């Protein structure tokens, strides 16, 4: 059999992806596990499977596209069209936007971390993969409504998951500022190194103006992501003696096999691991 | 503190099926992904099922899709391999293994922390 060919832009998104289309479909992810996925070079091989391409996944909302960004490069010189050929998962979401006046206003692009936005993201590739794809539009609809649920449910342990954390340590601390999605669905303040990896990454400045936070709001834990340099946490760590209780998954998933292997491992290993380090 | 017992195993005539099950007496089971695994002599490990702690199955061996089907009984704890038109090839230890929060299982050049013992499947006319 001929199976669709679908590039996905990063893990994250090739992950449920899988959970909609199993085996019927011929999959290529573009930004490698563990890598960040807002600025990265194409390789050939990508710039390739996205000339061939039946289907395009991307992120949109500031993660990878934008004026002179990766990916719209790579779609423009693919001569590809925009809602033909490659799609927003994130159409639909209520975006957030950044904070910080540098940014102007952009909008912050890490909207999976809210598993309601999550739901939409696979919505949207599903409805994707029935239109090109009709001869396996019946897995791709019991993958859907199977997976939804079990994103439900997930989303439903994800807002009580913090209850039992006094209203004076509930403090998400990550390196990029990448939890206002998940600081407004599940309600714990989040505080950050740098806003995002578009910036510079662990200046001075930024580290002391986080050090100031953690002397008023004083967690029990720190926390470091997968996909950035561990560098400027630890100094952080250092300079406030909190400690990194545990890495956890923002912008990739995990290897396979590993804790965090796709989006619902990695929603339910942050869930866990970042309640039980604000408890200790 | 995970711990991994097979059973189900043995000597099995070509074209048959076999029944292997997976009990898992550690706790918080619900959490991980549970594989089963083989080991022919002379072959790599092989990932034959896969189960992810979201309910999720995965096969990554070609030449037993369709054959074997993995399946999760949460109330005993337990995960059932169900193989089917077994062959000569299919001749190994079969083993599971578990994975904390993980929806699928790692491929052959990846390292293995919580497996059970093992069990014999041998397929041939005795
Ligand atoms: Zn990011």
């Amino acid at each position: 059999s001929d199976k669709l060919k679908v590039v996905a832009t990063n893990s994250i998104i090739a992950d449920m992806t899988k959970a909609i289309a199993g085996d019927k479909i011929d999959l290529h992810s573009i930004v490698p596990i563990g890598q960040d996925p807002h600025e990265y070079e194409p390789l050939p091989e990508d710039v390739e499977k996205t000339s061939n391409a039946d289907v395009i996944f991307y992120n949109g909302i500031n993660l990878e596209d934008g004026g002179q960004a990766w990916f719209t490069k790579l779609v423009k010189n693919a001569q590809k069209t925009k809602n033909k050929d490659y799609f927003a998962v994130s159409d639909g979401i209520d975006v957030i936007y950044l904070e910080g006046a540098s940014e102007k206003g952009k909008e912050d692009p890490h909207a999976w971390l809210n598993l309601e936005n999550g739901i939409i993201y696979s919505k949207n590739i599903a409805k994707q993969l029935i239109a090109k794809d009709p001869k396996n539009k019946e897995t791709y609809e019991k993958n859907l409504k199977a997976y939804v649920a079990k994103l439900e449910k997930l989303d439903k342990e994800a807002k009580s998951k913090f209850d039992a954390i006094a209203e004076n340590k509930k403090l998400i601390v990550t390196s990029e500022g990448c939890f206002k999605y998940f600081s407004k669905a599940y309600g714990v303040p989040s505080a950050y190194i740098w806003e995002i990896n578009t910036e510079e990454e662990g200046t001075p400045d930024q580290i002391s103006s986080l050090i100031e936070k953690l002397k008023v709001i004083k967690p029990s834990a720190l926390f470091v992501e997968s996909s950035v340099d561990r560098r400027p946490m630890e100094t952080v760590s250092k300079d406030s003696g909190i400690p990194i209780y545990s890495e956890i998954f923002t912008d990739s998933i995990a290897k396979k096999g590993k804790p965090g292997d796709s989006y619902y491992a990695m929603m339910k290993w942050n869930l866990d691991k970042i309640s039980e380090g604000l408890a200790k | 503190e995970v711990q991994l017992v097979e059973s189900g195993g043995g000597l099995v005539q070509p074209g048959g099926s076999l029944r292997l099950s997976c009990a898992a007496s550690g706790f918080t089971l619900d959490n991980y992904a549970i594989g089963w695994f083989r080991q022919a002599p002379g072959k790599e490990r092989e990932g034959v099922s896969c189960i992810g702690l979201s309910a999720v199955t995965t096969y990554d061996t070609d030449s037993v899709k369709g054959r074997f089907t993995i399946s999760r009984d949460s109330a005993r704890n337990t995960v059932y391999l169900q193989m089917n038109s077994l062959r000569p090839e299919d001749t190994a230890v079969y083993f599971c293994a578990a994975f904390p929060y993980s929806d699928y299982c790692p491929d052959s050049d990846d390292f293995l922390q919580h497996r059970g013992h093992g069990t014999q499947v041998t397929v041939s006319s005795a």
